[PDB]
C-alpha cells in the first residue's frame, strides 16, 4: 500500500494569546485579537434599505440561534463577540429614491444600466466621503433586487420593460474606443453614442464595477442583497420565501459581522503557529477582454505573513497570456518590478528581509520568469515557487462508512510533488465541508529548494485566513482563494492606475 | 471557605448561554460551578448539586428562561439555595440572569421578581459587565486571569469526542494498477503502405501514426486485412522497443526520446480503452475533450450489478452512473478512472442541454455520498472484468494489457469518530442555501425545461 501522512490542524491565536482551531469559538470566548473603539456604518441605498439595516443591526446585537449548535455555532451577538460597540443610531445615510434608480434601470443596453446606476451610487459615496465632517469607517451599500437582477453579465431585460432602448451595439462599441479619433463637432445624437462606448468602458456586473470605481478613493465598502437582511419580506408566487435563510441565520450574521469587524480596521484572529520570516505571495492572472490584443492580461501578487491582513501589488498589463499552452507568464522586467515592490514593502513593515518568499500560482514557472525573480531576491533569503492546482484528482473512498477522508492527510508523491486534502471531514464540527467526495489539491514544488512537508503546513494553515466569511476552511490557500475575485475586480475598469495596497479595498 | 459561583440553568436549552457566560467567568479568575462542566452523565447528580449550593457557594446564580422557570430541578435548585441564603443572612445570595426576551416580570417566579435581574436580553456583552460590577460591588473572591484555563476546561468538555484519533484507515482510491505490458513497442516502418489519410483510429488495435512508422505494441500482421498493402511487408524492418527499459527510464537511442515513447504508450492505452469500452456495448457521452461510458437502460438484470444499482430514476428524468478512463505512469503505471453521471429522458436517448446535465449531476450526487460512490465504482469497475482480478486491454492478437479491478489502497495512520448519517442529510439540505448565491444563471434551462 502507499502510506498517508496526516498534517495537525493548524491553530489560530485569538485574544489574550489563546488559540483554537475553530474561528468561531475563539471569537466567542475570548474575542478579536485587537480591540476597535467602534463602527461608524454608512449606508447609501433606499429607504427601505435604510430600514431593512437598521432592523439586521438591531438583530445580530441579540444573540440567534442555529438548529444544529456543532457545525453551526450560534452567534453571542456583535458587542459579546467582538467587544466593539455596532450600534444602528447615528448612520450616515445617503437615499437613492426609487425614481433615480427607475430612470436608469430601463435601458436595454446592459453595460449602459450598471454604468448609470453604479456612477449615481458611486457619486453618492464619494461626495459622502469628500463633503462631510463625519468620516465613515466602512459603507454599507443595499442594493435593491432589481439591481442585483437587471445588472449582470448574463442577465437581459425582458422585452416588456424596455422603456429606453441601446444606441451601439456590443461589436461597434468593441470598435470605437480603439478608433476614437471622432475628430469632430458632434451633434448631441453622436455624443450620446460616444458616452455609452465609454459605458462599455466597463464590466456589467454591479458589485465589481462598484469596488473598481472606488479603489481609487480608499473607501472600504460591503455590498449587500436586500434579502440577504431580510430575506423573511421577499417572497415569491407561492408565499414562501425566495431564499430561506431560516437555517443560516447565525452563520450569515457570523459572516456580516466578521467582514464589517475587519473592514472597520480590526484584526479578528492569526495563525498561532508562526514561522518568523515567511512572506508568501499569490502569483493572480486574469484576462481583460476589452484589450486589442487578446493575449492581454493583468498579473497581481498578494502578500500574507500570518493573518489576512494582506497587500495587493498590481503588475503593468501586457502580452502574457499564452493561447498555444493555456498559461500566463511575465516578462523578466516586469516579474522584477512585482517582486522588488513586494520585497520593499514587506522590508518597510518589519524592518528586515524576510528568510523565506513563497510564490503560489496556478501555472509553473518558466526559466526567464524565475531568473528575474532571482535576480531581485537578497543573498539570505530563500525563494520558492509552488503551484496549486486542483486539475490534478486522485479520489479516496474510505472503505467503511458514508464519512469522507479527514481534511489534513496527505499523499507524498516525491520531494516536491504531493497530494493534500484541505477539504473532507472535520472532527471538530462532527461534519464535512465538501458535499460528494472532496477533491484534493495538488501541490508541486517547481523552483527551490524546499521540505514538502513544511510547505503542506504552511499551506493548511494559510487556508485559515479568510476574513471574508467566518467558515472554518476554505477549500484552497488565501494566497490564490481570491484570485478570481481580485482579478475581476482590477480588469473591472481600464481606469486603474495607482490602485491601493490595503487588502480590505478588494472584497 | 465559600468561594464557587452555581449557576442553574436548564439541560437541552440555556445550554449554549450557561457555556458562554461560565467560560467568560472561569477565564477572568471566578471559581464556577455549572452542570455541564463537572456532572458525568449517569450518576446521582442531586446530593453533588445540594452539597455544592449548601457548602461551596457564594453567589448563586439562575438563568430566568421560559424553560428556566418551570423545570423541576431548577426549582429545586433555587429553594435549596432560598435555604441558603435565608442561612447566611446574605440578601444578595441570588442573582438572577434575565435572558428570555418574552419572559415578563411577572412569569418569574415570586421569590425572584423582588431580585433586581441583569438584562441579558438586548446584549450578552452589557449583561456581563453588568453582572461583573456587581461582583466586584460585592467582594466575590477570585483569582488573577488565566484565560488558559477557559480554553483548557472547553478542550477537555466540548471536545473529547471531537478530536482525530489514532486508527488505522484503508481507503479505497481510483487508480487501478496495470500488472503487466508487452515485452515489445514497436514501429512498423510501413511508409507508402499507409496513405496518408487513413485514420488509425478504425483499426481493429490500437495504433498511433509516427513519421513514416506506425507505433504499436501489435505486429504487422494484425493489420493486414485493413492495409493490404501491407502483406508485402518485413518484420526486421520494425524498430522494437522493450516496454521495460521505457518504464524504468534506461532507454536512450537517437531514434526516439525516453518520454516520447511514454506519451506513446499513455496514448496506447488510451485507445485501447476506447476500443474496450466499445466491446463492452456501453453507450458513449461526449464531454469537453474526452468520452465518458455509461450503462444503458435494461443492459443489466435489473439495473443492477452484484446487488448495487446503476440505472436509477430522478423525477421524470433517469441517472446513469458513468466512467472516463486516462492513462498514468509517473506515480505507477496504472488506469485513472474518473466518476460522472449522465442523464437520459426514457433510459436510452440523451439529454442535449448540457445544463440540465449539469444541474441535474449536481441535484443526483448531493445525496450521493462516499459509500455510494465507492460502491458504484467498484461495480462499474467489476462489471468490465474478465476474471476475478484482472481486466483485458487488447492490445494485439497476442499482446494485451492487465488492469487489476480492485483500486490501488491507501491507507493513514488517524481516523474519526464516525457520527450519525443525519448530518450528511442536513448538510445536504443546507447546501442549496449557500449555493443559491453562484446558480443564479442556470434558473432559466429550468423553465426552458417545463
Amino acid at each position: 500500500m502507499k502510506e498517508l501522512i496526516y498534517i495537525e490542524e493548524p491553530s489560530i491565536l485569538f485574544a489574550h494569546g489563546q488559540k483554537c482551531t475553530d474561528p468561531r469559538d475563539g471569537l466567542a470566548l475570548f474575542g478579536p485579537l485587537n480591540q476597535i473603539y467602534g463602527i461608524k456604518s454608512g449606508v447609501v441605498g433606499t429607504q427601505k434599505g435604510l430600514q431593512i439595516f437598521k432592523s439586521y443591526l438591531d438583530k445580530i446585537q441579540k444573540p440567534i440561534y442555529n438548529h444544529n449548535n456543532i457545525t453551526r455555532p450560534m452567534f453571542p451577538g456583535f458587542e459579546a463577540v467582538f467587544g466593539c460597540k455596532w450600534e444602528s443610531q447615528n448612520i450616515v445615510f445617503k437615499e437613492i429614491t426609487d425614481e433615480e434608480i427607475r430612470r436608469y434601470l430601463f435601458n436595454a443596453s446592459t453595460h449602459k444600466r450598471t454604468y448609470d446606476l453604479v456612477t449615481l451610487f458611486n457619486d453618492k459615496i464619494i461626495t459622502a466621503n469628500k463633503n462631510d465632517e463625519e468620516r465613515v469607517d466602512v459603507w454599507f451599500v443595499i442594493v435593491p433586487e432589481e439591481i442585483y437582477k437587471y445588472c449582470r453579465p448574463n442577465s437581459v431585460l425582458p422585452n416588456e420593460l424596455v422603456q429606453t432602448k441601446s444606441l451601439i451595439s456590443k461589436s461597434k462599441a468593441k470598435s470605437f474606443r480603439y478608433t476614437p479619433t471622432l475628430f469632430e463637432e458632434f451633434n448631441k445624437k453622436l455624443k450620446e453614442v460616444e458616452k455609452e462606448a465609454k459605458t462599455y468602458n466597463y464590466d456589467a456586473q454591479f458589485h465589481d464595477q462598484l469596488k473598481a470605481r472606488l479603489l481609487e478613493h480608499t473607501i472600504p465598502t460591503q455590498i449587500l442583497r436586500e434579502s440577504t437582511l431580510a430575506w423573511r419580506d421577499f417572497k415569491n408566487t407561492f408565499g414562501a420565501p425566495i431564499r430561506d435563510f431560516s437555517k443560516i441565520e447565525g452563520h450569515l450574521a457570523w459572516t456580516i459581522s466578521t467582514a464589517a469587524y475587519y473592514k472597520a480596521g480590526g484584526k479578528p484572529w492569526k495563525l498561532g503557529d508562526i514561522r518568523p520570516g515567511v512572506c508568501y505571495l499569490g502569483l493572480v492572472y486574469k484576462k481583460i477582454e476589452k484589450s486589442k490584443n487578446p493575449q492581454n492580461a493583468c498579473c497581481a501578487a498578494q502578500m500574507f505573513l500570518d493573518n489576512g491582513d494582506g497587500t495587493v501589488f498590481k503588475g503593468e498589463v501586457g502580452p502574457w497570456y499564452n493561447p498555444e499552452k493555456g498559461e500566463y507568464h511575465l516578462k523578466p522586467k516586469e516579474a522584477k518590478a512585482l517582486l522588488t515592490q513586494a520585497l520593499e514593502s514587506y522590508k518597510e513593515q518589519n524592518k528586515s528581509y524576510p528568510k523565506e518568499v513563497f510564490i503560489h500560482a496556478r501555472t509553473r514557472f518558466n526559466d526567464e520568469e524565475w531568473n528575474a525573480f532571482n535576480e531581485v531576491t537578497p543573498k539570505n533569503t530563500n525563494l520558492v515557487g509552488v503551484t496549486i492546482t486542483k486539475s490534478k484528482p486522485l479520489k479516496l473512498y474510505k472503505t467503511e462508512g458514508a464519512f469522507p477522508i479527514m481534511r489534513g492527510n496527505a499523499y507524498i508523491v516525491d520531494e516536491k510533488k504531493a497530494f493534500l486534502w484541505t477539504l473532507g471531514f472535520v472532527p471538530k464540527l462532527q461534519s464535512t465541508l465538501s458535499m460528494e467526495v472532496p477533491n484534493p489539491i495538488f501541490i508541486e514544488i517547481n523552483k527551490g529548494e524546499a521540505e514538502i512537508q513544511q510547505v503542506l503546513k504552511d499551506i493548511l494553515a494559510l487556508t485559515k485566513l479568510n476574513y471574508n466569511a467566518c467558515i472554518y476552511a476554505d477549500g484552497e490557500p488565501v494566497t490564490l482563494r481570491f484570485a478570481n475575485k481580485i482579478g475581476e475586480i482590477l480588469t473591472a475598469s481600464t481606469e486603474i492606475k495607482t490602485p491601493p495596497l490595503a487588502f480590505k479595498y478588494y472584497i | 471557605m465559600r468561594n464557587k459561583i452555581f449557576i442553574s440553568h436548564a439541560t437541552p436549552e440555556d445550554d449554549d448561554f450557561t457555556r458562554w457566560l461560565s467560560l467568560k467567568l472561569i477565564g477572568l479568575g471566578y471559581e464556577v460551578w455549572c452542570d455541564i462542566l463537572f456532572l458525568d452523565k449517569g450518576v446521582d447528580f442531586w446530593s453533588t448539586i445540594e452539597k455544592e449550593i449548601r457548602e461551596n457557594t457564594c453567589k448563586f446564580l439562575i438563568v430566568s428562561s421560559t424553560a428556566g422557570n418551570k423545570r423541576e430541578g431548577v426549582l429545586k435548585e433555587l429553594a435549596v439555595a432560598t435555604k441558603v441564603k435565608k442561612h447566611l443572612q446574605d440578601d444578595m445570595f441570588i442573582i438572577p440572569l434575565a435572558i428570555d426576551e418574552n419572559l415578563s416580570y411577572d412569569d418569574i417566579n415570586i421569590e425572584i421578581v423582588r431580585l433586581n435581574a441583569i438584562d441579558f436580553k438586548k446584549s450578552w456583552a452589557k449583561g456581563l459587565q453588568d453582572l461583573l460590577d456587581a461582583f466586584e460591588k460585592q467582594n466575590v473572591p477570585k483569582k488573577p486571569p488565566d484565560h488558559s484555563k477557559s480554553n483548557l476546561l472547553y478542550q477537555q468538555i466540548f471536545l473529547h469526542d471531537k478530536q482525530a484519533i489514532e486508527k488505522e484507515e484503508t481507503y479505497d482510491s481510483n487508480w487501478f494498477p496495470i500488472i503487466s505490458f508487452p515485452n515489445e513497442l514497436r514501429f512498423h516502418r510501413y511508409d507508402w503502405r499507409l496513405p496518408k489519410q487513413f485514420d488509425v483510429r478504425t483499426l481493429a488495435f490500437p495504433a498511433i501514426r509516427y513519421k513514416e512508422y506506425l507505433c504499436t505494441f501489435a505486429w504487422e500482421y494484425d493489420f493486414i486485412h485493413q492495409l493490404p498493402k501491407t502483406e508485402t511487408y518485413n518484420g526486421q524492418e520494425s524498430i522494437r522497443i522493450s516496454t521495460s527499459d521505457i518504464l524504468s527510464g534506461r532507454y536512450d537511442t537517437d531514434f526516439i526520446r525516453n518520454y516520447e515513447c511514454q506519451r506513446l504508450i499513455v496514448q496506447l492505452i488510451n485507445k485501447a480503452f476506447e476500443l474496450r469500452m466499445k466491446d463492452k456495448n456501453v453507450r458513449e457521452y461526449q464531454m469537453s475533450k474526452t468520452f465518458a461510458y455509461w450503462i444503458e437502460k435494461g443492459k443489466l438484470e435489473k439495473d443492477k450489478f452484484e446487488k448495487i444499482k446503476l440505472v436509477g430514476k430522478q423525477k421524470n428524468k433517469y441517472w446513469h452512473f458513468g466512467i472516463s478512463a486516462a492513462g498514468k505512469l509517473y506515480p505507477s503505471p496504472v488506469l485513472m478512472v474518473s466518476s460522472h453521471i449522465i442523464f437520459t429522458m426514457d433510459g436510452i436517448n440523451l439529454i442535449k442541454s448540457k445544463s440540465i446535465q449539469h444541474s441535474s449531476r449536481r441535484k443526483q450526487g448531493k445525496n450521493w455520498w462516499n459509500d455510494k460512490w465507492r460502491e458504484k465504482l467498484l461495480a462499474f469497475i467489476r462489471f468490465l472484468s474478465d476474471d476475478q482480478n484482472a481486466i483485458y486491454l487488447n492490445v494485439g492478437s497476442e499482446e494485451k494489457i492487465l488492469i487489476s479491478n480492485k483500486p490501488l489502497k491507501f491507507f493513514g495512520k488517524m481516523s474519526y469518530v464516525t457520527p450519525s448519517e443525519v448530518t450528511l442529510e442536513e448538510e445536504s439540505v443546507l447546501a442549496d442555501i449557500n449555493n443559491f448565491e453562484e446558480d443564479t444563471e442556470d434558473l432559466d434551462e429550468l423553465e426552458d425545461i417545463e
